[PDB]
This record gives C-alpha cells, structure tokens and sequence, in this order.
C-alpha cells in the first residue's frame, strides 16, 4: 500500500510526514472510489478474462505445459492465471504495487524454475490476459492495470 | 543464608588453600568483633521502635513534600507502610551486623526489592535517605551507650543503600 | 508494517478469494476517514514538542520521579524519557495514518517491557504518561481524532502492561 | 504472574529460574532481555517474541557493562595475533572478501582475480544480506555494482550503499 | 565503572546531598591509601608475566589439565588460560586502583559462568589458580597490600563459585 | 572521577597503567585534601551563592521564568543552582568533570529545552553563581571550580 | 519541487516511474493554475501579511529584538517575515516544501542562534504570519500554505 | 538534481524576488507540457528493452566492435554496454520528466568521458548508439515526443564529445 | 587458469605456495599433453561437431531464430556455437572453467535477451554439442568437457 | 592477472581463433619447465628470510640510507623496506610459477614509481636492492632458475625506473 511506503519512508528519516507525502496520501484516498470499482471490474470480469487469454495463449504458444493433455496443468495454469488477476486487483485497490510485488512477484522466477514452466510462456500468457483486460475497461481505469500487467510481465523477464 | 564463620569455613574448601594463614588471621580477627556485634544488635533490638520513629520524622522533615497531597507518605495507610518498611530494614541490617555477612540482605531483604519498589511507585532516594538516617541514630546511640571501634555497624546500611540506589555516574 | 487496507487485502489472501463486500466496506469506511486522519497527522506533527512538553508537565513534574534518586533524575535520563514519548507519538501517529496497530506492535510494543525492566524504568508511569499525552492530544485536536488517536495510545498503553 | 489466568499458558518456570539468578552475577545475554539476543544462524533476525511462550529475564545492567565474546579466530593472517586464540566452529578463517583498488587500452579478455566480479558480489551480498538475494532483487544496485567494478567506490562504499 | 570516590558521590547523588561526614572521612581513607595502591600497581605490573608464570607452574602444569585431553592442552588452549590470568591480574589490579569492585562486575564476571560452561573451560581450576595468583601476588607485594589485592581476588573468585 | 578516567584510559590500550597514568594519580591523591576543603567550602556557602547569584543574575537578566513573579518558577531555578553547586562539588572532590557530566550535563539541552527555559538564561545564571563562588576561594581554590562552571556554561550552548 | 522527489524516489529503485509517481504527477501538473494563482496572491498581499503579522507579533510577545529600539532589528525581521513568504509562495508553485527546506530551513536553528535571536519568538511570528496570510485566501486554497508555515515552525522547535 | 521549475524558482531567489511574469509563464508552459512528458515517460517505461534491442541491432552490432577484439566482444562487455544503454534511455526520461538535463548532468555524464577513455570504450561508436536510440524512441513515440525526448540524447552525446 | 588459482590462494594469504599447492601445479602440468591432446581434438572436429549438434538441435526445436529461414541468422547461430566449442578448448588447456566463464558466460544472458533468442534453445543447442563432443573422446578424458558444457547450459539456465 | 596459460588464451581470443601450433608449442614449452619452476618456488619459499637478509646486507646496509635523516632510519621505516623486500621476492616468485609477468604489473608496479616519488622512498636505491635480490636468489638457485628469476626480477627494476 501506498500509505505504508509514506509511512516507512517517513520512518527511515525518524520524522512526520511532510507536507508532500501528506499531498499524496490526501490523494491517494480521494481515489479510493475509483480503485474499489476497478477491483470489483477485475472480480467480476476474471473468468472470461482467464477464458480468452487461455484461447489465445494457446493458439500464440501451442508448445506449453499448460496445453501438452495433462489437465491437472491446464487447471493450475488457469489457477495462476486467476490468482494473476487477483494480485493486480489488489494492487490497484492499494494504489501501489506492493501486494502484486510481495505475493506473486518476489520469487517468482525461483517458483518457477522448480516448477519447470518456461518463463517466456508465461511473460506470453500474462501479456494475453493483459490485453483480454484492458479489452473490458474504459483506458483511463486500465492504466494501471496495463502497469501492473507490465511490472508482472518484467519480473518474468 | 550464611554467616561470616559459615563463609570462610566453605570458602576453605573451595580454595584449596585449606585453612593457611591468611584465613586464620580473617577468623581471628572477626571473632575479636564478635562480643561487639551481639551488643550492637541488642542496642538496635531494644531502641527499634524510637529508631524508626526518629529516622521516618527526620526524613519528613527533609522532605516535606512526601506526606503532603499527592505525596508517597500521603495518609496514615501510607505512612505506617514507611514505618513498616523501616522496621525490616532495621532488622535486617541488625541481622547482618550479627552474622558478619551480608547474604542475609541479599537473599531476605534485596531480592525482588527493586521490582517491589517500581511496581508499587516507591521512590528510591527517600528509602536510601531513610537508611542512612537510622544509621545514624544508631551509631549515636551505640556512642552513647560508650562503644567506640563500631565501624562494621556502617556496612550493612551503606551496602543496603548501593544495592538499592540507581546509577548516577 | 501494515496499514487498513493491506490488513484486509491479507485477509482477503490467506483464502485465496478477492474482497468481500464487507471488506470492501470497511476500505470505503479506511478511505472516507483518510482525510481526518491526514488532518489528525498535520496537527499532531505541528506541535509535536509541545504535546510532549504537556505530557510531562501533567504526568511526570513535581513527582518522585523526578526528584533526587528517581528514574527521571539526571538530565540524560529526563532525555531519555522525553525520547521514548517521542517515539511515542510519532509512531501513534504513524498508526493512526495506516488505520493499524500494526507498526506499534512491530516496532514499538516487542520488546519493551523486558527492556524496561531491565533498565528499572517504572512501566506504571511511563502507562501513566501515555494516558496523559492522550489526554493531551484530545485536548488540541479535537473529541472525535483524539478518540481516534486515543485508540493507539490506549493500545500503546495495553501493550506496555 | 502466577496469579495471573495467563499462568498456565507460561511453559518455562518463572520461580526456580529466578531463584537461581539470584545467586549468579550477571548473565551472558544483551543488557536489554534475552529478547534483544538473535539466533546466530547464517541470515534471518530471529528474536524470541515476548507475547510468545514467554520466558523473559531481565538483569539490571547498568550503563558501563561490557560483554564478554568468543572470538572466531576469523580474518586474514596479518589482521591477526592479536586475537588469534579464539576459535568457533563454522568460522571461513582466511577466506574473507577482498578487492584491491583498481589504478586508455580495453582490457584483456581472460583477467583472473581471486574471486570473479559476479563471486565477489555475491560474497558481498551473501554477507550483508547473510544470504543471495532473489532474481530480480538486486535491480535497485546495479549502478553501485558497477561503480565498485570501475574502481569509482571502494568495498566499504559498496557495503554501505 | 565507579572507584571509591564516585561510589560515595552517588550514594550522596540519590539522596540529593553534599558529602557527609562519614562519606567524607572514607574519602580521606582511600586518599590516605592511594600511595599504596599506586605502589602496589607499579609492583603488580612490573612482574605481571612472573605473576602468571608462578601461577601457572604452581596450580596448573604437570597435571591432567595440561596433559592431553585436558583443557589447556594444545597451543592455543595453554595461550588462553595465560591470557585469561593476564584479564584476572589486570582486572584485580585496576580494581584495587578503584578501591571498589564495579569494574569486576561489569567487565569480568558478567556472563563467564554462561562462557565458561559453553567453552568446557574448567571453573574449579579456575578459582584455584586465582587463588594461587592471589598468594603469589601477596608474597611479591606484602601482607598488606597482597591483602588489599587479594580482596578483589576474592571478587572474582565468588563470583566464579 | 580521574581515577576511572585513568583506568579506562589503561584499559583501553589493554595495559597496565603506564607512568603518565600513574603521575597523574598520584597528583590527584596528593591533592585530595584540598579538594576535600574545597568541597566543604562549596557545601557550607551553597545557599549564600545561590542568594547572591539570583540577585546578580536577575539584575543582569530579568527576563527570566524565575523572574516572572512565579514562586514555584524561582524556588525551582533556585533548587536547580543549588543542584548545580553540589555536582561541581561532587567533580572537586572526583577530580574530574564526570559526577557533573554525567548528572547534570549530558541531556541537559534536550531537559531544558522540554521546560521551555531559554539556555542563555541558564548561561547567565551559571556565570552570576560562578562569580559568586569564586570570591569565597583562594585563587588556586578557584582555579578547578571555574573550569567545572565554565564546563556547565560550555555544555548548555 | 515534487517532481523531482518522484523521480528520485523512481530511481532510488533503478526503474522508470511507476503508476503511483505518474498520478502523483498528474496531480500535481493538474493544479498548476491554482498553484500559480496562490504564488501570485502570496506575492501582491506579502507587505499587507508582513505589517499586520508583525503587529499581532509585538502585541503577543513585546519583549523581542525586533522591537526594542533598534531600527536595523525591526528591518531585519520584517525582512525575514517577507523571505519566509518568498520562500513559502516558491514552495507552493513547486508543489512540495523543498525549496523553502533548501532557502530557510536547513541550519535555521544554528543561524538564528549565532544571530541570538530566540527561536520561540520566530515561531510565534511565523504564526501570526500564518494567521495573516490565511486570513486573504480559499478554504481549499489554505492547505498547502498552513502545511509550510507549519513546516517552518516545526523546523524552528 | 534540478528540474525546470526548481530552476526558475533558483533564478528568482538568486535576485531574491518572486517569480516575475515571464517565469510565471514559463512555468505554465512546463505545467501544459507535463501530461505529454508523463504520457512519454509511460511509453519509454513499457518499450525500454525494445529501444535498447533495436539500438543494439541496428548500430553497434555486425560491425567490428562485436567481433573478437572489439569493445563489445565476450558477454560481459556486451552485457555492460546494454547496461550502459538503458542506464542512457532511463535517465533521459528523467531528465524529459523534469524538463531539466541536470540530472544528466549528474548521475550520466560527470566522468563518464574519462572513464570510457580509461576502460578503452569507443566514444564515437557510443554516440553513434546514442543518435539511433534517439531515432528509435523518435519512431515510438512519435514527432514532438521525439524530438522532446531528443533533446536529452544530444545532451548525453555532447556530454561525451 | 587452475595456477593462477593456486597463486592467488597462496596470496590471499599472503604466503609462498604450500606444498599442497606445489602437488597440484606438478599434477597439472603433468596433464599438459592430455589437455592440449583434448584440445586438438575440439580444433579439428569443431565443423563436424557444429553440423552435427545444428541438425541434431534444429531437429528437437525446429520453431528457433536459427532455421527461421534467414540465412544470416543461421550462420550466426552456427558461429556462436563453434565460439563456445573454441572456449571450452581454452577452458580444457586452462584447467579449469575461468576463461569460459571470463569470456561467454558472465553476462550471457543479458547479452541474448538483448539478441532476443530463448535461453532454452541455447541450452538445448549446448546439450547437442555436448553429446556430439563427448562422442569423439574417450571417458576419463571428456570429463572436464561434459563439465564445461554443463557450466554453460548452468549459466544460461 | 595471468599466467602463461591465460596470455596465450588471450592472444589467440583477441583473434578469435584457436590456439596455433605455435602457440601450443610454447605452452608445452611451459608445461616442461612446469617442474623446474616448482623447483625454484620450493627453494625461494624455504629461504626467502636468508635472501632478503643478504639483499639488504649488500645493498642497503651501512650507507646514507639508514643513518639518521635517511630514508631507511627508525625501527618502521627499515621494516618498511624489508616488507617492501618481502613483497618484491614473493611476488617474483608468483610470477616465475605462473610463466608472465603480469602479477608484477597488476600487483606490485601498479602505481609503485608515484607512491615511492610522493612518499621520498629513494628509487634508485630500490632498484640497487631489486638487482642484489637477483644475485643472492641466482647464488642460491643455480644458473638456469637464477636467471628464470632474474627475468622477473629484471622486470620489477625496469617497471621502478
Ligand atoms: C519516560 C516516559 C519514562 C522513562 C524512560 C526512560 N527510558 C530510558 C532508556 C531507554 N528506553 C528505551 C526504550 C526503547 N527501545 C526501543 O526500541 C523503543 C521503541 C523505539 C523504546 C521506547 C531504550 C532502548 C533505552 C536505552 C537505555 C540506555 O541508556 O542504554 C531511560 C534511561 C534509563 C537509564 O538507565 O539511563 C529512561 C529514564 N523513565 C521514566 O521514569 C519515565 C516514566
Ligand atoms: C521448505 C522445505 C519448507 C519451508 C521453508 C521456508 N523457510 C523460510 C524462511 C527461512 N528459512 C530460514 C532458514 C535458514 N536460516 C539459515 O541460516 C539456514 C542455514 C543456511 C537456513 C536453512 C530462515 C532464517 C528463514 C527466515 C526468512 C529468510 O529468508 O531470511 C520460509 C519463508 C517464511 C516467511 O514467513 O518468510 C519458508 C516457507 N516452508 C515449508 O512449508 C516447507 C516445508
Ligand atoms: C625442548 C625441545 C625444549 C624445552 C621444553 C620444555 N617444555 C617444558 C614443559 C612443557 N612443555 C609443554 C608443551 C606443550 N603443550 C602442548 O599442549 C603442546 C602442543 C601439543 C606442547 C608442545 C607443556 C604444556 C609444558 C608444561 C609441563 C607439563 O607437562 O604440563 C619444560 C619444562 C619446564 C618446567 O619444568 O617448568 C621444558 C624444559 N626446553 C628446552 O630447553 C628445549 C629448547
Ligand atoms: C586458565 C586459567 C584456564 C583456562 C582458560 C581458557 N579460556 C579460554 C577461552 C576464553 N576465555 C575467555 C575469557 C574472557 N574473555 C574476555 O574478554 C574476558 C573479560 C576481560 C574474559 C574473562 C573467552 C571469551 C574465551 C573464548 C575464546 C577467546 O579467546 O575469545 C580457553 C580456550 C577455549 C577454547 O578452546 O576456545 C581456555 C583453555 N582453561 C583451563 O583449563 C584453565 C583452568
Ligand atoms: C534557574 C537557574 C533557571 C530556571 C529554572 C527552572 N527549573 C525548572 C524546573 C526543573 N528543573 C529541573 C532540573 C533538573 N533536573 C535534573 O535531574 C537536573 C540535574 C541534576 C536538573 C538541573 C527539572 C527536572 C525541572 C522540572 C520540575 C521538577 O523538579 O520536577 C523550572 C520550571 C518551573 C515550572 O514548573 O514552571 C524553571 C523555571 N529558570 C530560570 O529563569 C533560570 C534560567
Ligand atoms: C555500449 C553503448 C558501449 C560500451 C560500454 C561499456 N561500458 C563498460 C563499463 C562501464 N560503463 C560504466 C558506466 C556507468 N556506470 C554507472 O553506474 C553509470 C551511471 C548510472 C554509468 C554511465 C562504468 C562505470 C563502467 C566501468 C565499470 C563496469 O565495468 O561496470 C564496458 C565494459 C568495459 C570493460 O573493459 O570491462 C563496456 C563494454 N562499449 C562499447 O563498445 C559500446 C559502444
Ligand atoms: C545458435 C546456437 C543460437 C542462435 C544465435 C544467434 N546469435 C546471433 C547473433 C549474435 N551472437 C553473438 C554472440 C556472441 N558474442 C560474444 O561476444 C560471445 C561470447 C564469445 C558470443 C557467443 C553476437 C555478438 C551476436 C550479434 C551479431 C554479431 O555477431 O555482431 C543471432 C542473430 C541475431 C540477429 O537478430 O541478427 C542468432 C540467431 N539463435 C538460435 O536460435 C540458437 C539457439
Ligand atoms: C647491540 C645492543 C646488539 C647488536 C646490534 C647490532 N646492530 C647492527 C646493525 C644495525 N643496527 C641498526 C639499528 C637501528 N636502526 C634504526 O633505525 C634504529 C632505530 C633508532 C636502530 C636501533 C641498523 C640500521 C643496523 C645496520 C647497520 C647500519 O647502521 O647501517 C649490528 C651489525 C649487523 C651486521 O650484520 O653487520 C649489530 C651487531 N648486536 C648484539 O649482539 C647486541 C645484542
Ligand atoms: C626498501 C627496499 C626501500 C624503502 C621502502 C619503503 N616503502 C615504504 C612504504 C610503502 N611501500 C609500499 C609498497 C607496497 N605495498 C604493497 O602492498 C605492495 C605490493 C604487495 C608494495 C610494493 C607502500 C604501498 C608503501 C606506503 C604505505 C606503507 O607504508 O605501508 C616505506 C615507508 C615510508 C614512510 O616514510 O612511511 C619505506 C621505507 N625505503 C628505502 O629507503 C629502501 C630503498
């Protein structure tokens, strides 16, 4: 969360708030309107969002472990997916990156080396479900959900 | 909880130096004190009461703050537990005079003293004032009574006091 | 550390489910209150050295504390203590900015009390004094921010016990 | 404590502990608790919790004492001697990390230092860190790492940044 | 730290008061003995390594503890018995400087029970040979100031039993 | 004291006390006797200086708290002088400046600056008991007791 | 001014701006106009605001060095008072409290004290300045103003 | 660093003055100018690695520099020269976002020419990848964004001339 | 170089080579005609190894950059595999894996994402023309071969 | 640094080619007097303290150098020239095992002449001392591993002057 970065930098320093951390945080929650009603896109929209980038993943990268008949890793490839989504939602809803970064980004190179997924794939896959979402969105809202896709698909890369 | 003769009889043990010179020299010279430390004793025993009393009225008197509102000493609830407290440190020091060793104040009236003290809001300044008070009531009184070598009288008082006193320097 | 919104996004994880619609309430609830906490933050930074100042003229002056022998005496350890009410405040603070209790007990509550017995400090005063900057607090913001900032100053106090 | 209802959610012994420590001079832990004491593992800062299976023994360290440590015996050979009778186990004795300073020609394509650029760096950071860092988590320093690698900062520079 | 001279004027500190006359004339009694102690400090550290090496010769060597599987066997184990009666006779001889025991306190018997158990360093010969350094320091320096010295000696020694 | 000072300073170097040490000592325990008399000196007009300090200081300063027709306010300016005779006392007979350092000294701008009493006052008010002191001493009696005062204004700017 | 800290704070971590910079960005160029406007007022009303500033000042605390007789003194600190609402208009144009940190607020404290000049009495000043100026602008206007005025108080206690 | 409004704020407090009408509206420029320098900064932000990819492909490499002896030989001189790059088009952007080349100034180009000369790294062929990295963000971003942007590129290659 | 590693041990503690360090440097050069043995090998049969592992690699991953079509980028491809092969023939004559990694494995990756070509056809590329070198040599004496191709495949993974 | 080895690796790299036949046949010409170098390092290393006692002997004792207001007076600076002695030995030793002379360069003459120029070390002596090194090493080794070290040796002077 965005109040938790001012917060600790504030902290770092051994002071209050300065006037323009506290401009932030003035602005910041003057936007959570907007932010809950992106979440709740992201919610509701998931499953066909995860539906249509699975499509078209597939079709742009046949050659995957997802696709190769085994369906327990179709399922924990759409599960992946969803909780992709999930993260991004909850990044948006807390105006920073943090949540995406510390639950689903840290990591998660290691993760996926020892589980033997291509990483390109997944930078594929992600950059797919990036495009089925900003599909369904007004460009403004999609902003940073466009970025969070983004920061996903470089700590991929 | 041990007493001098206790003590050295152990330590004698411990050492390994058994009981050489140095050690024979210690006993005698603290059994030379002894007749001295038992009339000692007895003038605190038999003068208790107005020792407490003089040294908890002078210490009023030095700090009259403490039984006025808001003060330590405030009512009588908490001026008989000044007299209380005074008495046991009378008579623990009278105990230690006696036996030679301070363990008895350590293991009887120092442990847990200073928790006691801070979980209950007791000031340590006026307790140690209130110590070397009744030290020096007791010292004019084993004057009067005409004993002159009574230094070892200061020694558990003064101890007493640098265990429970906060470090200043 | 942790604020609101990241204690409910958590909640929301460790099931593996996005936000409910109570949780979703309770981060409207977060994000309403946002700009009386940030008003709260302003008042409190302006007159930080004031509201300790207060603090110990109310709960530590002209007490044994402060007197010969007291744990207050000295003029490092009256520093010391002017120093712990100012970590105090900064971090009740912090707390009352994230809408958590979080960070005080990350970083302020683990580990107090052994320390403090340890250096013989009395925990009843320093409970006493916590209640006063309360009071304090209340008294130049206002009823409803200092009841909010009184939360984490009572939990401040909760957690020194 | 005992009287307390937490008292049977307290495992290690409270009075027979205390009574104990009585008798003993001060003990071997940080003059703020046992609480302020990390394990000594490679990485990780692991505390005993005080809300959690509670078992703090404060001593009254005052401001002067001074603990007593085993030394390693670790370090290089002329940065010895002094304190060359100690010895721990798990202790790299002379494989400490070095990078001498560096002093219009590219230069050759196989130079050979002790330990390569990209092991000393990880050396660096194994030791600051106590452990490699993840994939993507030594972004923010790459300037510095290049830095350390033209010879514009040196190691202890590196350490701080 | 304290020495004789500061311990007084803390006692006088707590209680808010100048010097009093028995305070003062146990302040003229250590600076009556100051001469002494300086003496006896000039003489213990003119024959320090003599010191350790009678210690040694008389309470350690040509028994078991030397032999092999025996605490000071190996080089090093030998060299830090030695340094550890140096710390001893060092330690005792600015405490007699002091005239007051709080330097033995804070930087000698803190937590080397702990240390000495963690090392299997033998604590019974450990107080033997104090006891032999504290004999061999009074027949160098005299009845007299052997006792002063072997007052600290005795510190140590209680508190390592 | 000086006796620790020198003790640390041996100490610090892991050797006995070297000759400088032991000079400087002896010294010290040579004159302790004077520093006794001075000592007793200092305790016995503690409150004549404090009295015709406050006047000097209140004629040279008279806008002090002290001096604000508050009672509380001059009996605690008063107590404090009173403190301050009594820790340079206690660095006389110490034969350094550690008892007033350690009591009166370390802290003693962030304490007074806590009581919003204004530190050139407190200046003021040192010199004023510093004068007053020194006209009860021989000069070699006052040469270590103005270097403890000058310690004290020193430390408070 | 906050652009640059945004930048800073986006390089601190050796990446391009993130979404939460870029708002904060947008924010802050979205309210230029306003920000120019309340430059422009803090600059046409600066002598208004410094004379009935200092007449509240002298009113609340006669005993200062700006009124004691000396004409030079009473100059030099209406002057202050003016460059402290320069160097408050400059941090209102740049949208954060960095300039008037650079200008007037580091070493503040050790400038005014080798002027002797008590540091209390500048905090009242700045507060009847802050009454004043205030006083001519917007409820909505008058945020970013207090947050300064109170960074320079808070920077002088 | 400085950027554009802190440099109009430094040139009228150099006069001590508020800003005079033509800062005033210099000012309104940059303000107007932001949301194009931000809409920029995003696009530079999500093709950083293709910018750097096509740089590299279209001027540095199948020349000499990439075969055996040249700059850009082995893997770790090419992977520093891509390092290079992207620290060139990262602080580009910064300086576009702030309208000012004095981050440029101080972070890029302060040594960089004397530490290219030193480690032997080519200037021309540098600037030569400096001038298709500015063609290459021209292509993306299109006409006044690129020229906008190519602005800081010319600085960083005159920086290097 | 494995000498310049025992120099370097010797002088990371500032000391003449040991005489664990003086059997190791006569063992090695005691191998000198086996290790320039290995490496004529690798110089004579580097075209043969590179075909071979081209077919063999183009075979199992026929969708890479290298049989895309363009002939540049085969030939390319081609060079770089008979670069490696060149390495790892210095390697063998070093003794030991430094001037491999020195010249194509520290910053390997960052150089063929900038290429962008996956890092897994390099890696399978690697393992082919490590089965076509180990298949020209005996064992006890391609041992140090097999293990240099792993530190690549290692290094790109 | 490299040995000889790594230079031939480098030179046929900067190329971009395999090892010529002449370049394999001076590394079996190494690879044959890999023994005789061991040879001459076993030697050097047990009489290392005998040669720098002869160099300094016949080179620098009993003149200017060490009088008072030379450069070789006090206890430091004469152990000073020895270290520097030792270093200029051992490191010619490293080299002669490694085949190339590049340890000197990297090592020792990296910056020698200036630190030597602003430190009032007499250069000129250095060298002197250098060659009086060359004929006790070429006294104690023999002819063929004397002049093998006499190589290096000659390097360290020529990279001095
Ligand atoms: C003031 C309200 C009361 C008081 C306080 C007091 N504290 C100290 C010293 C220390 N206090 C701490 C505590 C903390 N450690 C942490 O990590 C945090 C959270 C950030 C806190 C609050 C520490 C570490 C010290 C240091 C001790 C030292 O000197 O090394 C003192 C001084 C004690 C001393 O012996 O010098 C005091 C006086 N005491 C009171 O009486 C007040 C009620
Ligand atoms: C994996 C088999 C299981 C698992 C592991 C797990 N560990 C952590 C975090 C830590 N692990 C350690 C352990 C060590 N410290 C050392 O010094 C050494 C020796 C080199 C070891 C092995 C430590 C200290 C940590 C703390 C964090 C850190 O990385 O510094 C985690 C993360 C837990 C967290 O909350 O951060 C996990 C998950 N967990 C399982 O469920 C597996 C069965
Ligand atoms: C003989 C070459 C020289 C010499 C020796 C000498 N030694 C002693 C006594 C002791 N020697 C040791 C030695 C060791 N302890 C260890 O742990 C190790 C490493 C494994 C060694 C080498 C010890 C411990 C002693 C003390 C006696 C004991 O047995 O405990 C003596 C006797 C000294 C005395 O009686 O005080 C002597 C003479 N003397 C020479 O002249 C030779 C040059
Ligand atoms: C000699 C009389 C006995 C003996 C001693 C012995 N000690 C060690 C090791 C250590 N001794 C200490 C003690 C101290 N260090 C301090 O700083 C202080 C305060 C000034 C003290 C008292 C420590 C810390 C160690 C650990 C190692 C170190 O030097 O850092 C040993 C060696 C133990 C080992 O093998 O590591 C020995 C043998 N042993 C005997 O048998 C004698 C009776
Ligand atoms: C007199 C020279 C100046 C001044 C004095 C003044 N003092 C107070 C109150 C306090 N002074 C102290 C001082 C100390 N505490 C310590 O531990 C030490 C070290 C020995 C010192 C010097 C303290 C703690 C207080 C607080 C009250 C208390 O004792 O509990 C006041 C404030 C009175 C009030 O309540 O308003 C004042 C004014 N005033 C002057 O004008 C002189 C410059
Ligand atoms: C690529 C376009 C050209 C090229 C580049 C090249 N550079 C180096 C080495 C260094 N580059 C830098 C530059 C910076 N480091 C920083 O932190 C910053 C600011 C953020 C800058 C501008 C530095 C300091 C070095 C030296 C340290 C290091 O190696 O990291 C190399 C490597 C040279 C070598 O011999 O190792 C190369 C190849 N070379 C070309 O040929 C291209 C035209
Ligand atoms: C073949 C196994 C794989 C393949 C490779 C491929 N490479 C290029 C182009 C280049 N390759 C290099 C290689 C190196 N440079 C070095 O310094 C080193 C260390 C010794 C190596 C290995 C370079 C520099 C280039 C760039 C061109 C140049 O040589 O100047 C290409 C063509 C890239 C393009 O876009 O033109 C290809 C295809 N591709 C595969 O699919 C195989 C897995
Ligand atoms: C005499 C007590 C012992 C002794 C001495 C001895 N010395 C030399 C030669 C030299 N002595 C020095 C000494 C110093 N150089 C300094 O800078 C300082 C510090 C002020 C000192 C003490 C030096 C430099 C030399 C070398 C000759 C010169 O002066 O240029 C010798 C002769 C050595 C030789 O082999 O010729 C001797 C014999 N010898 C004993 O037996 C005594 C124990
Ligand atoms: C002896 C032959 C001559 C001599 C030497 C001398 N040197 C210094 C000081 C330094 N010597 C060096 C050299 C090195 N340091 C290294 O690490 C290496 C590589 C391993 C080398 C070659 C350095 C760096 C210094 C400066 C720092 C230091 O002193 O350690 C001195 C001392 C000078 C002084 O006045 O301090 C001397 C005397 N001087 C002669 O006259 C001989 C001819």
């Amino acid at each position: 969360s965005i109040v938790t970065e001012l917060i600790l930098n504030a902290d770092s320093e051994s002071r209050y708030p300065a006037p323009k951390e506290i401009q932030v945080y003035q602005n910041f929650v003057k936007t959570g309107e907007q932010r809950i009603r992106i979440a709740k896109i992201l919610a509701e929209n998931e499953q066909r969002i995860v539906q249509n980038g699975s499509a078209r993943f597939w079709e742009r990268v046949p050659n995957t472990p997802s696709n190769s008949g085994n369906e327990r890793k179709t399922a924990s490839c759409q599960r992946d997916q969803g909780w992709y989504i999930r993260l991004i939602a909850y990044s948006v809803l807390a105006g920073s990156e943090k949540p995406l970064e510390e639950i689903g980004t840290i990591g998660i190179k290691e993760m996926y080396n020892n589980l033997e997924i291509p990483l390109r794939n997944i930078v594929e896959c992600m950059r797919c479900l990036k495009e089925e979402a900003l599909s369904l969105m007004s460009e403004e809202d999609a902003l940073e959900v466009s970025a969070y896709f983004d920061y996903v698909m470089r700590s991929l890369s | 909880m041990q007493d001098k003769l206790t003590s050295v009889a152990k330590n004698c043990d411990l050492t390994g130096s058994s009981l050489n010179r140095e050690v024979v020299e210690t006993l005698k010279e603290f059994l030379a004190d002894g007749e001295k430390r038992v009339q000692v004793a007895g003038v605190i025993g038999s003068n208790a009461a107005e020792i407490v009393k003089t040294a908890v009225s002078l210490l009023f008197q030095e700090y009259p703050e403490l039984v006025s509102p808001g003060g330590n000493a405030y009512t009588t609830r908490r001026y008989n537990m000044y007299v209380r407290d005074m008495n046991y440190f009378l008579r623990y020091c009278s105990y230690a005079i006696v036996a030679g060793d301070a363990s008895v104040l350590d293991e009887r009236l120092l442990a847990g003293l200073r928790d006691t003290f801070n979980s209950l809001g007791i000031p340590l300044g006026p307790t140690a004032r209130s110590i070397q008070l009744m030290k020096n009531i007791v010292k004019e009184k084993l004057v009067t009574a005409g004993m002159t070598n009574i230094t070892f009288v200061d020694e558990p008082f003064d101890y007493v006091v640098r265990e429970i006193s906060e470090t200043e320097i | 550390m942790q604020d609101a919104i990241t204690a409910l996004i958590n909640s929301s994880d460790v099931q593996g489910r996005y936000l409910d619609p109570s949780s979703l309430d309770k981060l409207q609830n977060y994000f309403q209150s946002g700009d009386m906490r940030a008003k709260t933050a302003i008042a409190v930074s302006a007159n930080a050295k004031n509201i300790v100042t207060k603090t110990v003229a109310k709960s530590l002056l002209y007490t044994d504390i402060t007197a010969p022998g007291g744990n207050m005496y000295t003029c490092r350890r009256y520093a010391a203590c002017v120093r712990d009410l100012d970590y105090f405040l900064r971090y009740a603070t912090y707390a009352m900015l994230a809408g958590d209790t979080s960070i005080l007990d990350e970083r302020i509550l683990n580990g107090l009390r052994e320390t403090y017995n340890s250096l013989g400090v009395p925990i009843g005063a320093t409970i006493r004094s916590v209640q006063a900057m309360k009071e304090v607090v209340t008294s130049l913001v206002g009823a409803d921010a200092g009841r909010e900032m009184g939360v984490y100053f009572d939990h401040i106090a909760a957690g020194l016990s | 404590d005992l009287f307390k209802y937490s008292a049977p959610v307290r495992k290690v012994p409270q009075f027979i502990t205390l009574f104990g420590s009585y008798q003993k001079p001060l003990p071997e832990q940080h003059p703020y608790g046992c609480g302020n004491d990390p394990l000594e593992i490679q990485f990780g800062a692991i505390f005993p919790q005080e809300t959690r299976n509670p078992h703090p023994q404060p001593a009254f360290f005052n401001k002067d004492t001074r603990r007593i440590l085993i030394g390693s015996g670790a370090g290089s050979p002329d940065k010895l001697n002094g304190n060359a009778l100690g010895k721990v186990p798990g202790s790299l004795g002379t494989r400490v990390l070095k990078l001498e300073p560096l002093h219009g020609h590219q230069s050759p394509s196989v130079n050979l230092l002790h330990h390569s650029s990209p092991a000393f760096i990880e050396g660096a950071y194994r030791q600051v860190f106590g452990r490699s860092l993840y994939e993507g988590q030594r972004q923010p320093l790459s300037s510095t790492e290049s830095k350390l690698l033209g010879g514009e900062i040196s190691v202890r520079e590196f350490v701080r940044q």
